[PDB]
């Protein structure tokens, strides 16, 4: 499916995962921000590239890339 | 009489096209009573025709084969055949007046810079701020010039908004 | 959560008529996703498949082909009514598995048992060139 | 700890990133994270970006004076 | 070297009909063909 | 005043201002000058 | 029949006074298409002081509507309950809207 | 899943979806992005393409030369190559009507046939070929050639025969020997060939096989060549009064430099070609051996590009590193040679025109313009292919820590200002083009037309006057014998040039007005704006504000979604896909402007396009809506004449536009959704939900969509100009 990467300019700010239709992103503990948060994409598989976790960061640039490629069923949003 | 072309003047095309727009005024004319608003319209459509017609002649103007005036712009050739007012004085005319745009939107974009919330003055105009930088552009080529030789005129590449490579 | 809850087929539906963006094929085929919620009243709502169903007082189950369609309306009940509802995908050999709450925390939350995986630890931009990763099967982000 | 680990706050910082929207631009200090982040920097920019926001995280060694 | 006059009668339709048809089946089984 | 002056400050009130001045002074011009196409003092 | 119906009269500028065309009776215009003339001759118009009439009525009446409307949004705006009265609004409009109008232009 | 089919590509095998199709066809060729692939593996199937298309092109020329002997009337066009039409390939269509089989049957055939318009008569006349069975043996030796090419591609491609790594990258070699050997020694036989054969045969001599060794192309015998007295083969040229097909008039000469045209045919003199070739050919051998091989004289290509640094910091560290760019990276040499054929081209396109080098070339109108716009329509599509290559080597390999401080390094650093001021000539070009035209067009209208502005293009003017056209007048060179232009090569080739450049028959250096200045004009607006939009595509294709990493995302992405504004036809392939359209505008425009200049020359009505090219309504009518008569009655209830499939393929080109317009506008959610609704009509139907889909159906992707919306409106144009022009040109003339 496509790739989600999630870099160290992340504030923890969880718009990502709120933004997210299809539950990819989490949260996980973190020292590297004052929020002590990090954004994690543990069901890759599902993301379908709709990149709404983009629209949601408010971070300069992009703390969170989706990256498309070899799609698949779940990742062509195919109810068929 | 360059380029192959004979001037206005002198040429028959030039006046067959004159002859054949006064015979359809004429004919556009004669369908009217003279004690009327339209024959008098047609009659100063009919001067203005006549006034255009002479004045493109006895000017310089030269057409070529088909009555219809023709513009050299090389300047040189323009200068010793005295066409240099078809092209060569307007343009400078256009690039003086284009300046003076020029110096005077630089102007107020420099201007109401320093204070707080300048969108707002680019959105709400400052009247009389805008009218007297009208009125000071009168000399927009001596400022232009002299704020290239202080530096003013240009920005360093250190403090421009620069796309990555 | 502490127990990851098992589905019940015998939970009652929401009272609803015939829907015609419903389980397709694939739902015979594919896998196919199943929402589980606990309504304390009985009250109407929109599904993402069509028009509006209601409630009932009690567990209620629905079937969906799509997990944007579940996660849709785990959101609108979440959003309306605080429901905190949780789906699961069923394959065609009925293999089971729970799907939004991993932790049963949600994803909003940290609980600090969750391991980052797919995150770079460089900057954004710091990344090399496609020319850097050439013949390698390895793009410039995935390393 | 001694001094302070970054810039003093509402002073003006040129950001050196190049990635970002604000490179070779003016911003001010808001605030700088004394935990030991990697971006404490915080700064607020007078022209928003394409996303609408104007404040950014960047870190000790990609700001400097404004020349 | 100089082809009989039947020649635009059956070429034609080969290439016309026939060959297509049989590089359109040719084609779909390749698409479908699974493992 | 203040306000309306404002409101006439805004820039489509103050463009609409320099489009009928330009065109008024293009117009006049074109008609007490009927159609020159050279400069010729 | 032979004059054509002309209602916009160009200014002599910069040759433009070439589209007042020849429409017939004496008048240089631009040939109209909206069909006014004949609306005007089915409501029985005969002179120009009465199209005069109906131009300052028109101006005056869209003045009274403009009043009206800072008047009604202002002064003295509607609330709800005046607007969600939807036959009241329907039988005054069938009433007083379509067929007071047409039995008048009947008139 | 996991289907067979796209093989290059294991994750676009695990697609279940239509769309693996699509990605399995447009993803073909594009070796560097297939799974587990070397360079090694990459340079092997790019010889092996290379052969392949190697063989199509002489299969195809096989296939034309056949087709022209079978099914044609060569011979007959050989005796009166002033009357009768070439013939292209003949019609066996049984959907035809016995009114339509009639009206085809045109040039003496015995059946209905195409009227020929490529032009290979006129060059297989001026060649020598004057049989149908030199044509058939020609045909199949080309056809023995293409199967031999497949059969070496084929050999090549197998293993032990695999070239190694370095042997492709031996740049200086292959450098040489293409030099040498490509350019050189091939175009030596080609004016050995022209000697022997075509001079002969222009004069009345049969040169065949058979008599071959035996007859002496100069009666000197190859005796002047080794005693250094060349000047004998200019001896005895062909007169003004020579037939090109019989031997009155003729001479003995075989390389001399008469400039200008034949009388009898409108063309070059095959002598002069000869010479020309010969000569090309010793610049090109005396230049092939100058690269280093592995003999210790020669030129490095590293060597010399490094040493070309200006001092004092002009171009910073200047042309270093170039080498290891051009040879790591192909696309860029793929960019270089495409800018290179296709400015060739566009100089093949301007120069066959004004020097027809065919015998009876200039009569045939409709081979001309077929062949003028065939050639400038394929140069700006291998200029953009070029630009889009380039695009491709910006985003793929290229390596800036390699190249720092290099002539790519300072153009990409300072891109914003090419950009920018490219914009800003396409602005200026744009805003008073238009503004003329509008003013022309206003001005016309009134019933005033003397007030329009004529800019009289007084730079080409002065340009031709110094070149030899003594219309306009002046006094510069090749005007005035006392200049030393015309001192110089008074007795060599400046009587026949000025008396072809004096003619106005011809399209040597045609009369150019206003109109023809104000098109021109046009022209490199539309130049500048697709070179505009190009290097904005070329160098922002790695990189920008709105995306940073560009290079991440490859060279052919979509968008990166409504964020940030929205990010939509943001790569450089998008911006390659909107220069398509500003290059079709602008070839639109300069094929116009040819069509109409030279149907204006030959219907005598020059001072028509003089008066009327000024203002577009002139353009829409006089040429647009008065030369379209003919095209537009090539069928009707009437009946039917012989442009009846011209009207059809002019009728298929404006359908194909508007299929353009529909993949082009509408965009992929609708579709989608419709799919959807359709996927599910299917699903619940009796008697049609036995059968299934192995793959599901989807909406066609983004760039999938501009793709096809780009080649259905290419399509469209291309059949639409076609048929009007050969419809224009041929109803009327022949
Ligand atoms: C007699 C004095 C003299 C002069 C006149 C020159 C002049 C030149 N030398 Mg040089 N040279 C000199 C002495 C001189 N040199 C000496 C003493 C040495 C030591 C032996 C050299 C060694 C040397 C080398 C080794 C090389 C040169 C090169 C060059 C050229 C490029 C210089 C440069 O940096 O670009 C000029 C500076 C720039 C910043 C370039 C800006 C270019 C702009 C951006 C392009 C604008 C294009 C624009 C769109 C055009 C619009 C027109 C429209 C119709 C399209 C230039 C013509 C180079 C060369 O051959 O190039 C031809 C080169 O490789 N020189
Ligand atoms: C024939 C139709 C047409 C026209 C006129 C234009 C015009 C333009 N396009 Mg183009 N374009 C078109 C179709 C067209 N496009 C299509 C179908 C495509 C494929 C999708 C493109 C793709 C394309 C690209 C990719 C680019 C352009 C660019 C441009 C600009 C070129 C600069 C120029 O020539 O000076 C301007 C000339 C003009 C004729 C513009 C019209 C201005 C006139 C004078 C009217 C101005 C207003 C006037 C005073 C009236 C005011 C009142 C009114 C508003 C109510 C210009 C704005 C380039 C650009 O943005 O420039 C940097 C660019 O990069 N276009
Ligand atoms: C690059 C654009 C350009 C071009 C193509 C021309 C072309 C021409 N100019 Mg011009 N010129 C130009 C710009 C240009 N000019 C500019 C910017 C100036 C300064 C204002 C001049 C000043 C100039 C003079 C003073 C003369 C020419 C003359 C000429 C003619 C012959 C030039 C020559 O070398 O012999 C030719 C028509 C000469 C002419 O008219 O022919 C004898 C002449 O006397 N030109
Ligand atoms: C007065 C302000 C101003 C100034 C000094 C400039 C200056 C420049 N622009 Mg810009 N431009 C402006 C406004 C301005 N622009 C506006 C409002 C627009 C939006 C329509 C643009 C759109 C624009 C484009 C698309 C391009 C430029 C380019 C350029 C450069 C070429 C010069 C030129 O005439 O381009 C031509 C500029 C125009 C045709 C824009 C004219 C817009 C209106 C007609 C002028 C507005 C005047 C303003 C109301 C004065 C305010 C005074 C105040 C007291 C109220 C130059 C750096 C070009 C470039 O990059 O060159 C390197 C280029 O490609 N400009
Ligand atoms: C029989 C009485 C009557 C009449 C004739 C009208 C007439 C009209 N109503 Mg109204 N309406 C009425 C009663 C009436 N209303 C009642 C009782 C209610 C409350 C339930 C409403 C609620 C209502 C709403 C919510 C809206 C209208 C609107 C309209 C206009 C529809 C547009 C149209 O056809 O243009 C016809 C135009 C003309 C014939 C031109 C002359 C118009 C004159 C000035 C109106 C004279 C009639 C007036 C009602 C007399 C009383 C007002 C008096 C105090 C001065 C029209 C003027 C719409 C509107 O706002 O339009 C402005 C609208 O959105 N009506
Ligand atoms: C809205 C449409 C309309 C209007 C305005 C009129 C009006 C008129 N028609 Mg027509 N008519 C109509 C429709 C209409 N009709 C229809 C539909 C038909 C069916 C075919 C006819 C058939 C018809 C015929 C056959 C005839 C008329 C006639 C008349 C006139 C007689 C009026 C009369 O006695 O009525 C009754 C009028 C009143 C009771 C007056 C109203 C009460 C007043 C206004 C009270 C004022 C009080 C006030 C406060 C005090 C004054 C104020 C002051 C001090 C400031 C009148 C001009 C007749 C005519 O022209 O001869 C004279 C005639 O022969 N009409
Ligand atoms: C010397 C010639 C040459 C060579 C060797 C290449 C080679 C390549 N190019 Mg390039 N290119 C060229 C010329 C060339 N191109 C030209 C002239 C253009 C301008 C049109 C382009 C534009 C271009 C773009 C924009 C892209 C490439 C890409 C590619 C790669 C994909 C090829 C492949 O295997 O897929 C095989 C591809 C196909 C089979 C698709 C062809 C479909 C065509 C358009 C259909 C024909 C139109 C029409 C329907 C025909 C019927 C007409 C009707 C009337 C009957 C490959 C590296 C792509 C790449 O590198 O990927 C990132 C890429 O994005 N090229
Ligand atoms: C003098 C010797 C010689 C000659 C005549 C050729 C001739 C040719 N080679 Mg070259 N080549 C040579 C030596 C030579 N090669 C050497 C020594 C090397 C190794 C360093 C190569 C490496 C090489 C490669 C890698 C390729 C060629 C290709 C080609 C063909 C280019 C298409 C063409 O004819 O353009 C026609 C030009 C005009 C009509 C003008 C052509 C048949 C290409 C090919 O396979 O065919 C397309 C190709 O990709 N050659
Ligand atoms: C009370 C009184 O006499 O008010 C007379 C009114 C208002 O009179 C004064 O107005 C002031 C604002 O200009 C303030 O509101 C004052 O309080 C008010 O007394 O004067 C008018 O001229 C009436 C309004 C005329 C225009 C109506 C346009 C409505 C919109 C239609 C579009
Ligand atoms: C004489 C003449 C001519 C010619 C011309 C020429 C040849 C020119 C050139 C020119 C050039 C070669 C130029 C260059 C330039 C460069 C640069 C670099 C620039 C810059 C600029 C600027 C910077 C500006 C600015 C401004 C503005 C825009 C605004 C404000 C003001 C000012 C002015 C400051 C012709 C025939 C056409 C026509 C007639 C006349
Ligand atoms: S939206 Fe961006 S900054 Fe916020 S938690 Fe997600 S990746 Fe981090
Ligand atoms: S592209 Fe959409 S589905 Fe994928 S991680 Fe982002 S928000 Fe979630
Ligand atoms: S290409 Fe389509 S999905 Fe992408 S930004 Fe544009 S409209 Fe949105």
């Amino acid at each position: 499916a496509h790739v989600v990467k999630i870099y160290d300019t992340c504030i923890g700010c969880t718009q990502c995962v709120r933004a997210c239709p299809l539950d990819v992103l989490e949260m996980v503990p973190w020292d590297g921000c004052k929020a002590a948060q990090m954004a994690s994409s543990p069901r890759t598989e599902d993301c379908v590239g709709c990149k709404r976790c983009e629209t949601a960061c408010p971070t300069d640039f992009l703390s969170v890339r989706v990256y498309l490629g070899n799609e698949s069923t779940r990742s062509l949003g195919l109810a068929y | 009489d360059v380029a192959g072309l004979t001037p206005c003047s002198e040429s028959k095309a030039y006046n067959k096209l004159e002859r054949k727009e006064l015979k359809t005024l004429e004919k556009r004319l004669k369908k009217y009573e003279p004690g009327s608003a339209p024959y008098l319209a047609l009659q100063a459509t009919k001067e203005r025709t006549q006034n255009r017609f002479k004045n493109y002649a006895k000017a310089g103007l030269l057409c070529g084969n088909d009555g219809l005036p023709h513009l050299i712009s090389d300047p040189g050739l323009a200068l010793r055949f005295n066409h240099a007012g078809e092209v060569f004085i307007p343009t400078f005319g256009f690039l003086y007046v284009a300046g003076y745009i020029g110096h005077v939107g630089r102007q107020y974009i420099i201007k109401s810079k320093e204070d707080a919330k300048p969108t707002d003055k680019e959105i709400i105009l400052d009247v009389p701020l805008a009218l007297q930088l009208a009125f000071q552009g009168w000399a927009w080529p001596l400022a232009a010039i002299q704020e290239l030789r202080n530096g003013s005129l240009l920005e360093k590449d250190e403090n421009i908004t620069v796309s990555p490579r | 959560p502490w127990k990851q809850p098992e589905l019940d087929p015998d939970t009652p539906s929401p009272i609803f008529g015939g829907s015609t963006g419903g389980l397709l094929r694939k739902a015979q085929v594919e896998e196919f996703y199943v929402t589980t919620w606990e309504s304390p009243k009985e009250q109407i709502f929109e599904m993402p498949t069509g028009g509006a169903a209601i409630m009932r007082k009690g567990p209620n189950l629905l079937k969906f082909a799509r997990k944007e369609q579940c996660l849709a309306l785990t959101t609108q009940l979440r959003t309306k009514f605080k429901m905190t509802p949780c789906f699961y995908r069923v394959y065609a050999d009925g293999k089971v598995e729970y799907l939004h709450p991993k932790d049963g925390v949600y994803p909003e939350k940290v609980n600090a048992g969750r391991v980052g995986v797919n995150q770079n630890m460089r900057s954004i931009g710091e990344n090399v060139d496609p020319i850097k990763v050439k013949f390698t099967g390895s793009q410039p982000f995935t390393i | 700890k001694k001094k302070e680990v970054g810039p003093k706050r509402g002073s003006l910082v040129k950001v050196l990133r190049p990635e970002s929207y604000w490179y070779n631009q003016v911003g001010k200090v808001v605030s700088v994270d004394q935990s030991g982040i990697r971006y404490p920097v915080v700064v607020r920019f007078e022209n928003q970006n394409y996303a609408g926001v104007s404040t950014n995280n960047y870190a000790l060694d990609e700001v400097t004076d404004p020349p | 070297f100089v082809p009989p006059a039947w020649a635009p009668s059956l070429f034609v339709p080969l290439t016309g009909l026939v060959l297509p048809a049989i590089g359109m089946a040719w084609a779909f089984t390749y698409i479908q063909k699974e493992k | 005043m203040k306000d309306f002056t404002t409101y006439l400050s805004t820039a489509p009130v103050v463009g609409l201002g320099w489009a009928i001045f330009t065109s008024g002074l293009l117009i006049e011009i074109n008609r007490f000058f009927p159609d020159p196409l050279v400069f010729s003092f | 029949t032979h004059i054509k119906p002309s209602a916009q009269v160009v200014w002599p500028i910069v040759g433009q006074e070439i589209l007042n065309g020849d429409v017939g009776g004496g008048f240089q215009g631009i040939q109209i298409t909206s069909g006014f003339f004949q609306l005007w001759r089915a409501s029985g118009i005969t002179s120009e002081l009465q199209l005069y009439s109906t131009a300052i009525g028109g101006l005056v009446l869209a003045a009274a509507c403009f009043f009206a409307g800072w008047f009604h949004y202002h002064k003295a705006a509607p609330k709800l309950e005046w607007f969600q009265n939807v036959e009241s609004m329907l039988n005054h409009h069938l009433a007083g809207l379509l067929g007071l109008g047409s039995l008048a232009w009947a008139g | 899943a996991t289907k067979l089919f796209p093989k290059f590509s294991q994750g676009l095998a695990q697609d279940p979806s239509t769309r693996r199709i699509w990605y399995g066809l447009a993803t073909a060729h594009d070796f560097e992005s297939h799974d587990g692939m070397t360079e090694e593996n990459l340079y092997q199937k790019i010889f092996a393409s290379h052969f392949g298309q190697l063989a199509i092109i002489f299969l195809w020329t096989s296939g034309n030369l056949f087709h022209v002997a079978w099914q044609g009337n060569f011979e007959q066009w050989v005796t009166d190559p002033i009357h009768v039409r070439p013939i292209a390939h003949a019609i066996w269509d049984p959907h035809f009507g016995q009114p339509a089989v009639e009206a085809f049957t045109r040039g003496g055939a015995s059946g209905p046939v195409n009227i020929a318009t490529s032009g290979v008569y006129q060059w297989w006349y001026t060649i020598g070929l004057r049989s149908n069975q030199e044509l058939y043996v020609s045909s199949v030796f080309l056809a023995l050639v293409s199967a031999v090419f497949l059969f070496a591609g084929w050999l090549h491609l197998q293993p032990n025969f695999q070239p190694s790594l370095s042997w492709f990258k031996d740049a200086e070699s292959r450098l040489n020997h293409h030099l040498s050997g490509l350019f050189g020694v091939s175009s030596l036989a080609w004016t050995g060939h022209l000697v022997h054969v075509a001079i002969p045969e222009s004069r009345g001599q049969h040169v065949g096989w058979d008599n071959f060794l035996s007859v002496l192309p100069h009666p000197q015998g190859l005796t002047p060549f080794w005693s250094g007295n060349w000047a004998a083969y200019a001896q005895n040229p062909d007169t003004a009064s020579h037939a090109f097909g019989t031997a009155d008039g003729s001479g003995t000469a075989i390389l001399t430099f008469l400039g200008g045209f034949h009388p009898q045919t409108q063309s070059l003199w095959l002598s002069d070609m000869a010479h020309h070739h010969l000569a090309i050919a010793v610049l090109f051998i005396v230049a092939g051996h100058m690269y280093r091989t592995n003999f210790g004289i020669g030129h490095r290509l590293e060597a010399i590009l490094e040493a070309h640094t200006p001092p004092a910091g002009g171009l910073g560290a200047g042309h270093k590193g170039l080498f290891h760019t051009v040879n790591n990276s192909l696309h860029f040499q793929l960019g270089l040679a495409l800018a290179s054929v296709g400015t060739i081209t566009s100089l093949v396109a301007q120069h066959m025109y004004s020097l027809p080098p065919y015998a009876y070339l200039a009569v045939d109108f409709t081979t001309q313009a077929s062949l003028y716009t065939h050639h400038q329509y394929i140069a700006g599509f291998i200029m953009c292919g070029a630009f889009a290559h380039g695009a491709i080597f910006f985003i793929r390999d290229y390596d800036p820590e390699q190249n720092k401080g290099n002539v790519l390094a300072r153009v990409l650093d300072h891109k914003e200002a090419i950009i920018s001021h490219l914009s800003w000539v396409s602005l200026f070009l744009g805003f008073h083009t238009l503004g003329l035209y509008v003013h022309n067009d206003v001005v016309q209208a009134f019933g005033t037309p003397e007030k329009q502005i004529l800019i009289e293009p007084v730079f080409a003017q002065w340009i031709q006057a110094a070149q030899g056209k003594s219309l306009y007048g002046f006094d510069l060179l090749l005007a005035s014998s006392s200049s030393s232009a015309y001192s110089a090569g008074q007795s060599l080739w400046l009587p026949g040039w000025l008396e072809a450049i004096n003619n106005n028959q011809n399209s040597l250096f045609l009369t150019i007005g206003p109109g023809d200045f104000l098109v021109h004009h046009a022209i490199a607006l539309g130049l500048h704006t697709t070179t505009l939009i190009l290097v904005k595509g070329a160098l922002d294709a790695r990189g920008s504000k709105l995306m940073p990493d560009k290079k991440d995302f490859g060279y052919s992405f979509p968008c990166d979604g409504p964020g940030r504004g929205g990010t939509c036809d943001i790569s450089a392939y998008d911006a390659f896909y909107l220069a398509v359209f500003w290059m079709l505008n602008t070839i639109g425009w300069v094929t116009f402007y040819w069509h109409w200049k030279h149907l204006t020359l030959w219907q005598g009505n020059v001072s028509q396009f003089d008066e009327s090219s000024t203002y577009l309504m002139g353009w829409l009518r006089d040429y647009l809506w008065l030369n379209s008569s003919q095209l537009i009655n090539g069928y009707n209830p009437f009946g039917m004449n012989s442009l009846s499939v011209w009207a059809w393929t002019f009728l298929f080109g404006h359908l194909v536009y508007a299929t353009g317009f529909m993949f082009l506008i509408s965009w992929r959610g609708y579709w989608q959704e419709l799919i959807e609704t359709l996927v599910w009509a299917h699903e619940k139907t009796p008697l049609a939900n036995l059968v299934y889909w192995k793959d599901k159906p989807v909406a066609l992707s983004i760039v999938q969509a501009r793709l096809v919306g780009l080649a259905h409106f290419s399509v469209g144009y291309i059949f639409t100009y076609a048929a009007f022009l050969i419809a224009s040109t041929s109803g009327r003339f022949g």
